[PDB]
């Protein structure tokens, strides 16, 4: 229906259309202000002239939150998975702490370059049972 | 004019009284309980 | 010698090299394509 | 115990010593023999010169005496192990404290009673719900 | 050595130093730790304390009535409640000069007086009290009631009247009496009072203790109550043109349900409040017939608890009756929690659905009451957690509550604390990052790049109740939903009240509200995390697995094992106090700034500056302080001078707490020993000997005093700001 | 030094610095109110802090915006130091225990066992951040104020 | 006065007595460990509670425990 | 109308009662 009636697109917004002609330049490109005037003119705006983002889950604004959410989660899972796998790899080499202080670059890089398939590796470790642990085998404190 | 309310000769005594009453007695009470002492 | 190859691969040197590299990536990306509040 | 024989150490007096309460309530004294005349640091401040042979010094509390005792045997090559710490009452009553049974409490010795000894683990202490409203603690029982 | 202070604990009495005094005060009400205190004398002393405390509350209320009826301009304020400022109490300070004298002679009084901001004039004129003599009679009645309760306590301390321990440990009767009588009968009698006095007084009809037996509150008496038809009390409701205190636009209805706001007073309708109290009185009376007593029929809580088991929860709620019934700290922690939640609810309801006439227009009283109740509740919740930690320390039985839902909480406490930490990080990181991003983006002359998230999930809920400014067309916002065609009498009033752009009923929110709400969520998650890790790890851990043997509050354990500072369950409370104060600062900044925007018609300022922190630091703190700091100037002195002095006073106390909190004891013990030597060597002064050997404040006392000074300087400073900045632009 | 530098900064702006007229008269910035307003704490709170801090908070959109940013940033670091200065490590180690259990649950605990900062190091980080935040606040404030007087 | 206890987990290494600065702790012959000795606390009247014993304990968690109590002139460490 | 002058004096005489009863309860709670 008329979702976000109090919000008008930047293409129709009054204060936004007033301010878009007078946008500053971020980089060295003098058109960058008018570039923003043309780029942000598609989003929904408020009566103040600033763009608003809707994150309720609708696909109309999947470029507002969905794409950065997925891109982050991908890169962050990459980071955490290569870190966890390298931490486990250290546990069998000489001195498990010294190699945590001094990085094994030929090993850390080898594990980083194999992180683009971290979801499949994680599911294969969960089905086999390598991802999680058992409560009866973890050091716990007195209750 | 200070007291537009009834019985304006009460707030006076009431303010001094609380001034030289409650904390005087309070500080003296702890003293008195310190007095029993105990020379063995 | 390996004594310096181990120093260049220590925790602080590597954790600052990665931060410098990621800073370069982000700075150049927001140089060529700045002002990305969302995805078009 | 019977008599506190000893020479007062060479010291020009300091403000860190004993006070009025330390003379009226209780003070502590330590007696030791020095193999020669040397300089030692005062637990109250400064540096004093201990006399040759039997020495005597009065302090405020017991920890000062034991801090001087732990200094005597560790810093000097002719180590002093015969320092004896006494507690002095306002009635002249002097009693023996350190060393207790003539031997330092470090090494073991025959003729001592087990004080504060428990026959359990710390993780075996009783629950505080079982002893509440009683004037006892989980460690006192 | 022992003396006689205190007389309840020999350990504190045998202390020959000054500490003997301090711990003699901080253990005054800790009855469980007294010498030889039994389980029955405990409950009985606590009962007498309850009696005395009810008396104290009633005496405070009696004084509040007395000063209004004596020094207040109640009758004048009744005439013009929208222009005459109320009077709290008169000033009797022999220190005033000329500026304060010329200033405080305000609010129509002929003497230096203090304006009233507790919002009691509106309450008293909404009740029906229109003369000072009614207030005086009520004050005398309360002065008698307080003595009644004092004598009740004194008499119950006697052995013949001493209640038994089995009487105190009766749960199935205390509830049936508190619900049907203390809640049901009280609500019913208050509804009767509202119908018999408030409604007639709203129509010019005076009904007092001299004519209420003859004058009916309705043209038709009690027979139409017996008639199965009840529409006659809906009757002709008070029209939208009704005027308070007069028979103009007034009808004969007493029990309605039309809803909405009174267009003149901008408050709730009296008939609706009386009908509400009647309905909930019936409900509470019904609740008062659930648990069995001396007549067989009824429930037994011990059976209901022990019967609700679970395939995933093991023992369920077994033995929880014998657990809670014997733990006073458990009961106090539940009571404080529920009371704090309903206090925050009272705060969050009175600002948008005011029940008192002309109270919405006075902005300072309304700004003060909300913040007052919110701080009250913020202390109540921390108390609810501090007493749960004490339940774990003193009253938790691991064999009685074995395998139940309570012990499983201890079995997986690591996971609870871990996920609380995760969600607090997940909040803090991004909320702070977005605020810093907005500041960085605005500072660079590019306000067109702010990450402004639209609060969809809350504006949609607003739409589910009739808010059409967003236009979601859901439930009450949609004219075709079956929820509107129900013939509900309250619908037309609610729909008119919600969407009028003049009230505080469901205010229009934006991205700034979203960001401040996530900062509030952080403040809740982290404070609860601290208060929950303090309660769970109150019996032991891996640093101190024997924490249960050391009690609740203790200094530490020593510098060994790496360090043990602030390790007790009391220290966790001490830490979480700061987080509660910070959350209550954030919440109050939010409320006050948005209400300034609503009151000045400048909702745009708040909706367009609350997204970056500089907006708060400047357009709120720096902007609204101008009058505050100008209470006393080198040019003159106005009525804000006392607040201008209290602001700096609160700053001073708050900064004084930092000394106790940053520097610790040993420094001060050495500095004190130097002074002891100084006195015992000063001629004409060593002859001034002391019985109490002066010692430095303990570490626990250090943290307590520092937190107390911090809290005083946190509350007083913000109050001197909130009242002064409000009584200027609108007061 | 916080009072020393404020004494300097206000006495110079009030009884020394100021524009000189071509006739000979000298009009100071704060109109010479130091001798008549710096005698009370409210004078320093209003006519010194509140009055002369306006250049820093209103610096957004200009070349002095970085100074307002660093002003708020020092206000941040100051309060961040209070977490260390008011607490004790015995709580933080018990919390690290739960986070270690969480890491071992997924088997992601470092062989370097995590230990909270020592008591001395806790105090050191506290005082370091206290001084850093305060001096950054005063630096930003002083520079934004001195650059905005012509 | 403070309370000092010694549990059966003690290995009798005299470290807590070598660290005690007020001659509060001793060593009595026992029959539990290789050293055949256990810590003892006869002179609790001289115990200030500086936890120097607990700091110098080797066993998994302490074998000697100090529980602070009613502080007196001697336990407060008063020298004036 | 405003409040009378003698009634303010009647207030202290009545307030004598809660003070006295609170004193009794206070001394009974000390035990
Ligand atoms: C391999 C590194 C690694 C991995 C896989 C994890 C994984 C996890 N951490 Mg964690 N952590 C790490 C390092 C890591 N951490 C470090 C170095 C610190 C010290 C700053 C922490 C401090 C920390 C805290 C305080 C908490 C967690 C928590 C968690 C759990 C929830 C995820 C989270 O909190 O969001 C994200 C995690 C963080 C924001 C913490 C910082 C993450 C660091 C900066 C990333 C490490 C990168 C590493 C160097 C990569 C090595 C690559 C290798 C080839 C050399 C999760 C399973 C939470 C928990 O208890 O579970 C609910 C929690 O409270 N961590
Ligand atoms: C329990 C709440 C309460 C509080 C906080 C106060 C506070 C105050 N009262 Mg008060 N008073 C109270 C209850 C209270 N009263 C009640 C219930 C009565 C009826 C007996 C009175 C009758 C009363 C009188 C007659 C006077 C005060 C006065 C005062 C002020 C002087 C301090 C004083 O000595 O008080 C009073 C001590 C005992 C009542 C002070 C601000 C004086 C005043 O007006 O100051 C300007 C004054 O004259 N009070
Ligand atoms: C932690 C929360 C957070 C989030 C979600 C964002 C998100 C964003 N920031 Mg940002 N930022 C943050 C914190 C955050 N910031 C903080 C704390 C600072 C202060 C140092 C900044 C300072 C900052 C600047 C100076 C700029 C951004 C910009 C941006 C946008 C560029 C995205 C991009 O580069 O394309 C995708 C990247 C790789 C594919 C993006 C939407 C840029 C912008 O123009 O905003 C629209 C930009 O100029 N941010
Ligand atoms: C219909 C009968 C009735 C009524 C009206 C009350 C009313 C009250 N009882 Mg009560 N009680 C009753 C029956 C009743 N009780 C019975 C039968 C028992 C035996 C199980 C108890 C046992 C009991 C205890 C142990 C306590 C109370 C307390 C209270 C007071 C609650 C505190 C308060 O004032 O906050 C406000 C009230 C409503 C908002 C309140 C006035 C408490 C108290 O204050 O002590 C005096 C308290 O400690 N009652
Ligand atoms: C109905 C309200 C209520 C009641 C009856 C109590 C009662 C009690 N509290 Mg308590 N408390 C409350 C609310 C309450 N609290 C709230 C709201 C908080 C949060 C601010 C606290 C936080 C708190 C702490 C941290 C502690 C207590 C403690 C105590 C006990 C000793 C109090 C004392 O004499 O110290 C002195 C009284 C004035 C100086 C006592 C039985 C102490 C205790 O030992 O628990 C058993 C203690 O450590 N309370
Ligand atoms: C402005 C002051 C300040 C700040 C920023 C914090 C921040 C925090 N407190 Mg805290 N606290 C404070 C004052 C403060 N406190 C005070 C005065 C007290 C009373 C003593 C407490 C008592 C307290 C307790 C008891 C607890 C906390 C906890 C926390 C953490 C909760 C996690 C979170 O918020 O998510 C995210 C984190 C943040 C938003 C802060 C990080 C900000 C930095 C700038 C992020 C970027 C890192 C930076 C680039 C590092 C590089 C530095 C480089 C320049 C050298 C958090 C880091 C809880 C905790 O430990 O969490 C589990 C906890 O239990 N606090
Ligand atoms: C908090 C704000 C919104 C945030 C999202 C909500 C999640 C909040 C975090 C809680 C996580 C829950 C973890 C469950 C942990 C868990 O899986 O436990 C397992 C449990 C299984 O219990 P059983 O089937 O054995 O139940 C038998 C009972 O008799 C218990 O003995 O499942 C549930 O309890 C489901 C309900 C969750 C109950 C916990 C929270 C309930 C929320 C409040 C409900 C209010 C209802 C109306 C009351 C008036
Ligand atoms: C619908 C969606 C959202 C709603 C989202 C919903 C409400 C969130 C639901 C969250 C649920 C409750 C939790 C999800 C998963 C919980 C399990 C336990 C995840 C476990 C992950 C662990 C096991 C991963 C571990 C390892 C993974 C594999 C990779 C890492 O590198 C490293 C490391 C961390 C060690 C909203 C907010 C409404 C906005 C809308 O636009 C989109
Ligand atoms: C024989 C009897 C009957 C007749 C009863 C008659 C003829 C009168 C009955 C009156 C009754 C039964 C109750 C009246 C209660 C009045 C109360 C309880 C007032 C309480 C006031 C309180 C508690 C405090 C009020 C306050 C004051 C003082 C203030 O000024 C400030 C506000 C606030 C603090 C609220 C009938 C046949 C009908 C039924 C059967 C029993
Ligand atoms: C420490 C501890 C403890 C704890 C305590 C506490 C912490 C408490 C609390 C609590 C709380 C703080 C709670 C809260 C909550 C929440 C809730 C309860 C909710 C809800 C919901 C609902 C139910 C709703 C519904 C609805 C809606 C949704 C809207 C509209 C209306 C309706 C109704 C529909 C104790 C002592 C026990 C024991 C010991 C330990
Ligand atoms: C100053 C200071 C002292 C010394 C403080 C002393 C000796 C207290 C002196 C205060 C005197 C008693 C006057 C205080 C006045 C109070 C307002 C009186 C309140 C008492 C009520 C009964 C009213 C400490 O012992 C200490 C310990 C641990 C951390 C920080 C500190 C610390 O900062
Ligand atoms: C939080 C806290 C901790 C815990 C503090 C910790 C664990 C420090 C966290 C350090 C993290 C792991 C490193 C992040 C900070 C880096 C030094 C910044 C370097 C960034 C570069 C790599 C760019 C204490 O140990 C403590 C001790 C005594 C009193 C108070 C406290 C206290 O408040
Ligand atoms: S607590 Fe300190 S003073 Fe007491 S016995 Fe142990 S080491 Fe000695
Ligand atoms: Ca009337
Ligand atoms: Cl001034």
């Amino acid at each position: 229906a008329d979702d976000f009636a109090n919000l008008t697109p930047c293409s129709e917004n009054p204060a936004y259309l007033a301010k878009s002609k007078n946008f500053l330049n971020t980089t060295n490109d003098p058109n960058s202000g008018k570039i923003r005037a043309e780029r942000y003119a598609s989003a929904l705006c408020g009566p103040e002239g600033y763009p608003h983002l809707i994150v309720d889950g609708r696909f109309t604004h999947a470029g507002d939150f969905l794409i950065p959410s997925i891109l982050f989660l991908y890169i962050a899972g990459w980071i955490g998975w290569v870190g966890r796998s390298y931490l486990i790899e250290i546990r069998e080499s000489k001195n498990p702490e010294m190699q945590e202080v001094v990085i094994n670059v030929p090993l850390a890089i080898k594990k980083m370059l194999g992180g683009f398939l971290w979801p499949l590796a994680a599911v294969g470790e969960y089905t086999s049972g390598k991802l999680v642990m058992k409560d009866s085998e973890i050091p716990t404190s007195p209750r | 004019m200070d007291g537009s309310y009834a019985a304006s000769y009460l707030p006076w005594i009431l303010i001094p009284m609380v001034g030289w009453l409650f904390p005087a007695v309070t500080m003296g009470l702890l003293f008195i309980h310190i007095e029993s002492e105990g020379e063995g | 010698m390996d004594g310096l190859k181990s120093f260049l691969s220590t925790a602080p040197v590597m954790i600052m090299a990665l931060l410098t590299f990621t800073a370069g990536i982000l700075i150049e990306f927001n140089r060529f394509y700045p002002d990305l509040l969302f995805h078009p | 115990m019977t008599e506190l024989s000893g020479q007062p150490p060479k010291f020009g007096g300091s403000t860190g010593g004993l006070l009025s309460k330390a003379n009226r309530e209780e003070k502590y004294a330590i007696t030791w023999t020095s193999a020669s005349e040397q300089v030692f640091e005062m637990p109250t401040g400064g540096a004093a010169i201990m006399n040759e042979g039997e020495n005597l010094l009065y302090l405020a509390r017991k920890e000062q005496c034991l801090a001087l005792g732990t200094q005597l045997r560790t810093k000097f090559k002719p180590k002093i192990q015969d320092y004896k710490i006494y507690r002095v009452y306002p009635s002249g009553e002097v009693q023996y404290l350190h060393p207790a049974d003539g031997v330092f409490p470090e090494k073991v010795n025959e003729g001592r009673e087990a004080q504060g000894t428990k026959t359990r683990r710390i993780g075996q202490n009783p629950e505080p719900v079982t002893i509440k409203f009683s004037g006892k603690a989980p460690y006192e029982v | 050595m022992a003396t006689k202070f205190p007389k309840f604990s020999q350990d504190l009495a045998q202390d020959p130093t000054t500490r003997r005094i301090w711990y003699g005060i901080a253990t005054a009400h800790d009855f469980e730790t007294h010498d030889g205190m039994t389980e029955e004398n405990l409950y009985q002393k606590i009962f007498a304390s309850h009696f005395g405390h009810i008396a104290i509350i009633f005496l405070w209320t009696s004084g509040t009535l007395f000063h209004v009826a004596w020094q207040g301009n109640f009758e004048q304020w009744i005439k013009d409640p929208l222009n005459i400022r109320p009077i709290a109490h008169a000033i009797w300070d022999p220190h005033f000069g000329e500026g304060a004298v010329n200033a405080f002679t305000q609010a129509g009084a002929s003497n230096p007086v203090n304006i009233a901001y507790s919002g009691v004039y509106h309450w008293f004129y909404t009740i029906g009290m229109t003369t000072n003599q009614e207030l005086y009679s009520g004050a005398v009645f309360l002065l008698v009631l307080a003595s009644l309760f004092l004598f009740a306590g004194w008499l119950h301390l006697q052995p013949k009247f001493r209640p038994s321990l089995a009487w105190f440990k009766n749960a199935e009767s205390r509830l049936n009496h508190h619900l049907a009588g203390l809640f049901g009968v009280s609500s019913l009698a208050w509804a009767g009072h509202l119908v018999h006095v408030a409604i007639p007084e709203a129509r010019g009809q005076h009904v007092g203790w001299d004519n209420f037996l003859s004058t009916p509150p309705h043209p038709a008496g009690l027979m139409p109550f017996f008639t199965g038809n009840w529409g006659v009390y809906a009757a002709d409701p008070d029209t939208a043109g009704h005027i308070f205190g007069t028979s103009e636009g007034a009808g004969t209805a007493i029990l309605t349900f039309l809803g909405g706001f009174h267009p003149q007073t901008e408050s709730l309708w009296l008939t609706d409040i009386a009908h509400h109290h009647l309905a909930i009185a019936v409900i509470f009376i019904i609740a008062g017939h659930m648990y069995r007593t001396n007549w067989g029929i009824g429930h037994s809580i011990k059976e209901i608890l022990n019967a609700h088991k679970g395939p995933l929860t093991g023992a369920g709620h077994t033995n929880l009756y014998d657990t809670i019934n014997n733990s006073l700290h458990f009961q106090l922690g539940l009571a404080l929690a529920s009371l704090g939640v309903i206090t925050s609810l009272v705060a969050q309801h009175m600002y948008s659905l005011p029940s008192y006439a002309f109270i919405a227009q006075d902005h300072t009283t309304q700004a003060a009451l909300y913040t007052h109740h919110q701080y009250i509740a913020g202390f109540l919740m921390v108390g609810a957690f501090a007493h749960g930690a004490i339940f774990f320390v003193r009253d938790y039985d691991p064999v009685a509550n074995k395998d139940n839902v309570l012990a499983r909480m201890l079995e997986h406490k690591e996971a609870l604390i871990s996920h609380l930490s995760w969600v607090s990080l997940f909040l803090g990181f991004h909320t702070l990052g977005l605020y810093v991003h907005n500041d960085v983006v605005v500072a660079f002359g590019t306000p067109e790049k702010q990450i402004l998230i639209e609060p969809v999930f809350a504006q949609w809920i607003q739409a589910t109740s009739g808010k059409a400014l967003y236009g979601f067309d859901v439930l009450l916002s949609n004219p075709d939903s079956i929820a509107s065609t129900t013939g509900a009498a309250w619908l037309p009033g609610w729909l008119d009240a919600i969407n009028s752009g003049t009230n505080s009923l469901f205010l229009t929110i934006g991205p700034g509200d979203f960001l401040v709400h996530h900062a509030i969520a952080l403040g809740l998650h982290t404070t609860a995390l601290i208060l929950i890790k303090g309660a769970l790890d109150a019996r032991g851990s891996k640093l101190m697995p024997d924490k249960k043997d050391f009690g609740y509050s203790f200094p530490c354990d020593g510098p060994g094992r790496g360090g043990t500072c602030d390790i007790s369950a009391w220290d966790a409370f001490y830490l979480a106090m700061f987080w509660m104060l910070n959350t209550l600062g954030w919440l109050t900044f939010y409320w006050h700034w948005k209400h300034l925007g609503v009151w000045s018609g400048n909702v745009a300022q708040f909706n367009e500056n609350s997204t970056y922190l500089m907006g708060w630091f400047r357009d709120y703190l720096w902007a609204n302080s101008a009058q505050l700091i100008n209470g006393y100037n080198p040019y003159g002195v106005n009525n804000l001078s006392v607040w201008a002095w209290m602001f700096l006073f609160g700053h001073l106390v708050w900064a004084t707490g930092f000394m106790f909190l940053i520097s610790w004891r040993g420094y001060w013990q050495e500095l004190i020993e130097t002074i002891v030597w100084a006195h015992e060597r000063t001629p004409l002064a060593n002859l001034v000997r002391w019985k109490d050997k002066p010692v430095a404040l303990s570490i626990v006392q250090a943290r307590l005093v520092g937190l107390a000074h911090f809290t005083v300087g946190y509350v007083l400073t913000y109050a001197a700001f909130l009242i002064a900045s409000t009584a200027g632009k609108f007061g | 030094l916080s009072i020393v530098i404020f004494h300097f900064s206000w006495k110079m702006q009030s009884d020394v610095w100021g524009t000189v007229s071509p006739d000979g008269s000298v009009t100071h910035v704060t109109l010479g109110n130091f001798a008549q307003s710096a005698i009370t704490i409210n004078g320093w709170l209003r006519d010194f802090l509140w009055a002369q801090a306006a250049n820093v908070i209103n610096s957004y959109g200009s070349a002095l915006s970085a100074y307002g940013i660093m002003f708020l940033a020092g206000h941040f670091v100051f309060a961040f130091s209070l977490m260390f200065l008011f607490s004790g490590r015995g709580y933080w180690q018990e919390l690290i225990e739960s986070i270690v259990w969480a890491h071992n649950k997924l088997n992601v605990a470092p062989a370097i066992q995590p230990r909270a900062l020592s008591i001395i190091q806790g105090r050191a980080v506290g005082v370091a951040h206290y001084l850093l935040g305060g001096i950054v606040t005063t630096w930003a404030f002083f520079l934004a104020r001195s650059l905005s007087i012509g | 006065s403070h309370s000092v206890k010694i549990y059966d987990t003690c290995i009798g290494c005299t470290q807590c007595v070598r660290a005690c600065p007020l001659d509060v702790l001793e060593m009595v012959p026992w029959d539990g460990c290789k050293a055949a000795q256990i810590a003892s606390s006869p002179r609790t009247e001289d115990c200030v509670g500086c936890k120097r014993c607990e700091t110098a304990c080797p066993t998994d968690f302490l074998s000697i425990r100090v529980y602070l109590g009613a502080e007196t002139t001697r336990s407060m460490g008063l020298a004036y | 109308m405003a409040l009378s002058d003698t009634q303010i004096l009647a207030a202290l005489v009545v307030a004598l009662l809660p003070a006295f009863l609170a004193f009794r309860l206070s001394t009974e709670l000390y035990k």
